[PDB]
């Protein structure tokens, strides 16, 4: 391939009637930089026109649309697929070259494009057109399944996925996607050994993707109160063994190293974690996980001013306006002023899309409690804010009452609101103390403004 | 205050799905 | 077709709800906004330009819903405070605070006659309130998980409810009983709009699917694919010919009711849009978002 | 059928699952395994 690169830039500058020279240029460029492939196709489109005004074969045009698919040029990628299908139609008699099959994969690409338009209606149309004419194909059979997976798991999503194994049980991609469905059901955690054992046949092995999935379903077992019972210690070392195995078979996997750093961070080695995550950090920043795991270390050194910025940097993806666990992992030991009131604003943003959470309404009660005790104790503060303080702690007591009546918690019962209730009662006493001080500061500001009134009369 | 905010802190790890790059004839 | 007015930094914090009055009770002349900054800014759209008429406060948490009466020039606001404050707009004064205690409160809706006040609740009930009383007259109890979205029939004969995981519940408000329990969605519904004739109904879930249902026999008239993000708010073009779509990706697709076509898209908010409403005919289109900047879209 | 081998031959895969996990740079694991052994030196 490097010698191919050398010969290709031995001939690209040349022209011994170069025709396909750009075709086999870009034919290796698809692994490499895509823009080089674009440029090769660009003059390759021209070069088929001067010797004779010959229409570009649709395999070229489909592939350049395929390039623009991973680029921002989605619309003219669609135009490329349209004119590709037309040129295949212009290959009226070419069942030797099988323009029909080329149209099949072209339509597959165009349906994948309609998915990028989020035109899932026409994506459904193209997919069912292909499957009604070539039902032996699997990728269309499961992208349809993936589309309904975006709607949900127990749809015909899961059933297209299972029948994709029924048409092809040898198919590792679909078979992986079977257990990918089961990632939604984490209560089907220990059951995933079987549904990720089926193609641990060694024809499929080695499957890095699946064995990292084993490591991941093995790590979600952690953060339980049974580590002291050596159970999660064994789980940590078993995940470590998986990670050593994927380490030896691949040094350059990055999700592996994320897994090693995660399990050792669960082992309490957080100074020993930011380094290993730093490696995958330069390797590629575009892994959503490592953004979180680094800031967990930062807040473990209480480095909030290094952490929350990178949290909202993780929020710079076009995925979800209020991801819940990220603002949870944001509001952890947040103790300064913006770490209190803007913390409340973040909790309100989360609560706006997630008013169902008991933990979130507990945590807003907690942060309201913190800001209430921040304004009534050594304060000696404004009238209006301590007037808001009594209302906000009253609200906090409403949530203390409300959550305590609820049974289910985050597997830790929140009768801890009761000591908050004794607190807020003594906070009522303190507020009745300090509101008198508020009236005192009001009357003294009245007397000093009288004192300036008299002297300005004197002037 | 007396204790920090509660969390089920986990060093989770996500997986990319199957890409399905548009095909190259 | 474009933007007429853009209102730079109209709020301190992110808007969650919009209310633009439709009638000629000086409410076509004004806009009501509901935000996180606890400001209910009454924006007088006068001389085809957007002026602040009132700024209303006291909603101690961020506002979840604002609305303007069909039959009255007054307004009402809700939040996580569970104090559904009722507002008079000619003076910018609060009429009352309806404590929907302790927390059991959600988005509101002015009745077409502006007598009853529906809201969602954590238990799944739909609590109806007297605009004159501030009292929970009766709760439309339909079990589920949580009630997220509601809309009156504007002709005043049905109610529909959107729940926390795609439960669509059809009611006869003349009798307050459940007619159909429709389940075309699985993911949370944030907005739903009765048709101007209340013949159709729109759904806005986390799937970008506008599943349009018939009302008079309560069946699927068709599913419409939308944005890449979560579609959030929807309003009918009041002449019953278009509907607008607020999403979670800084983008507002405008849709035909029949041809199921994005007749236009605006991208103008650099942040996630939250709320939409048309003109009295549907030419002007109001639009809010986390940009704290309000964009007014003329659409002939 | 003939369509299956007919399509899967003529297309190409430049983007698979497995090399997503593998990094496009060269991040070896000796440094990783060295600190793996180093934490074992604390053990």
């Amino acid at each position: 391939r490097d010698i191919a690169k050398g010969h290709l830039k031995k001939v690209t500058e040349q022209y011994p009637d170069d025709v396909e020279a750009w075709i086999e240029l870009a034919q290796i460029l698809e692994q490499t930089d895509i823009q080089g492939a674009l440029s090769a196709y660009g003059t390759a489109t021209r070069i088929l026109q001067e010797k004779v005004q010959a229409d570009v074969p649709p395999e070229i045009l489909n592939n350049v649309g395929a390039l623009h698919f991973r680029l921002g040029n989605l619309g003219e990628a669609k135009k490329y697929f349209l004119a590709s299908l037309d040129r295949a139609k212009a290959e009226a008699e070419h069942d030797e070259h099988y323009y029909n099959a080329i149209s099949v994969t072209t339509s597959y690409n165009l349906a994948r494009l309609y998915e990028a338009m989020c035109e899932f209606h026409e994506a459904e149309k193209l997919y069912k057109n292909i499957l009604r004419e070539h039902p032996n194909y699997v990728d269309c059979y499961l992208r349809l399944g993936a589309m309904a997976r975006d709607k949900g798991n127990f749809y015909e999503a899961s059933d297209w996925f299972k029948e994709a194994l029924q048409i092809n049980q040898d198919h590792p991609d679909a078979w992986s996607l079977i257990g990918n469905l089961h990632l939604a059901k984490q209560e089907w955690g220990p059951g995933q050994k079987k549904f990720e054992r089926i193609l641990k046949q060694p024809s499929t092995q080695s499957d890095t993707y699946s064995m990292l999935a084993l490591g991941n379903v093995w790590l979600q077992t952690l953060h339980q109160p049974t580590r002291d019972r050596e159970k999660e210690k064994r789980h940590q070392d078993r995940a470590l063994a998986i990670y050593k195995q994927v380490l030896r078979n691949d040094a350059k996997n990055l999700y592996a190293a994320n897994g090693i750093g995660a399990v050792l961070a669960h082992k309490g080695y957080f100074r020993e974690a930011r380094d290993v995550f730093a490696q995958v950090r330069e390797a590629t920043a575009d892994i959503s996980d490592v953004w979180l795991n680094l800031a967990h270390i930062y807040v473990e050194q209480k480095q909030y001013i290094s952490a929350v910025q990178m949290y909202e940097n993780c929020l710079r993806k076009f995925y979800k306006h209020q991801n819940t666990e990220v603002v949870l992992y944001l509001a952890r030991a947040l103790f300064k002023c913006g770490k209190l009131q803007e913390c409340k604003q973040t909790l309100l943003k989360a609560r706006h899309v997630a008013p169902s959470d008991t933990v979130l309404m507990f945590n807003v009660a907690l942060v309201l409690q913190r800001l209430a005790t921040s304004v009534l104790k050594d304060e000696k503060s404004n009238l209006k804010e301590v007037l808001n303080a009594v209302k906000e702690l009253e609200l906090a007591h409403r949530y203390f009452s409300y959550l305590s009546k609820v049974g289910d918690k985050m597997r830790f019962d929140l009768a801890l609101a009761a000591t908050e209730a004794r607190q807020c009662s003594d906070l009522l006493s303190q507020a009745q103390y300090h509101v008198a001080r508020a009236r005192k500061q009001d009357e003294e500001e009245r007397e000093l403004r009288a004192k300036q009134e008299q002297e300005k009369e004197l002037l | 205050e007396r204790s920090g905010v509660v969390c089920r802190v986990k060093y989770c790890n996500s997986l990319p799905d199957i890409p399905f790059d548009p095909k190259f004839i | 077709y474009g933007i007429l007015f853009k209102q730079e930094q109209a709020h301190d914090d992110a808007i969650w709800s919009v209310a633009w009055g439709t009638n000629k009770k000086e409410n076509s002349e004004t806009v009501v906004t509901g935000s996180l900054d606890d400001l209910v800014k009454v924006w007088k759209w006068r001389d085809e330009r957007l002026d602040l008429q009132w700024s209303l406060e006291g909603h101690q948490l961020g506002v979840v819903s604002v609305d303007i009466s069909h039959t009255l020039p007054i307004a009402a606001s809700s939040s996580l405070d569970a104090h559904i404050r009722l507002w008079d707009l000619e003076n910018g004064k609060q009429i009352k605070s309806i404590d929907a205690g302790p927390v059991d409160a959600w988005t509101l809706a002015f009745s077409p006659d502006s007598q009853y006040l529906a809201t969602g609740t954590h238990v799944g009930k739909v609590n109806i309130f007297g605009v004159e009383s501030g009292k929970k007259e009766y709760s439309l109890d339909t079990r589920g998980k949580f009630i997220l979205s509601i809309a009156y029939s504007p002709d005043g004969k049905y109610l529909a409810s959107g729940a926390i995981d795609g439960i669509i519940n059809i009611f006869d408000i003349a009798t307050g009983k459940l007619l159909h329990t429709l389940e075309g969605h699985a993911m949370p519904i944030r907005s739903l709009t009765f048709s101007p004739d209340s013949q159709l109904l729109v759904t806005a879930s986390d799937d970008g699917y506008i599943k349009i249902y018939d009302v008079q026999h309560a069946n699927l008239a068709g599913t419409l694919s939308g944005h890449a993000s979560w579609v959030l708010n929807v309003a009918f073009c009041p002449d019953d010919t278009h509907f607008v779509s607020s999403s979670s990706d800084k983008s507002v697709k405008v849709w035909d009711v029949g041809t199921r076509t994005c007749v236009h898209t605006f991208f103008d908010h650099q942040d996630q849009v939250w709320g939409v409403k048309y003109n009295g005919n549907g030419s002007k289109i109001v639009s809010v978002g986390d940009d704290q900047e309000i964009h007014i879209y003329d659409c002939p | 059928v003939d369509v299956t081998r007919d399509i899967v031959s003529r297309e190409r895969v430049w983007r698979t699952r497995t090399t997503i996990l593998q990094s496009t740079g060269k991040n070896f694991s000796k440094n990783i395994f060295a600190i793996l052994q180093s934490v074992k030196a604390r053990e």
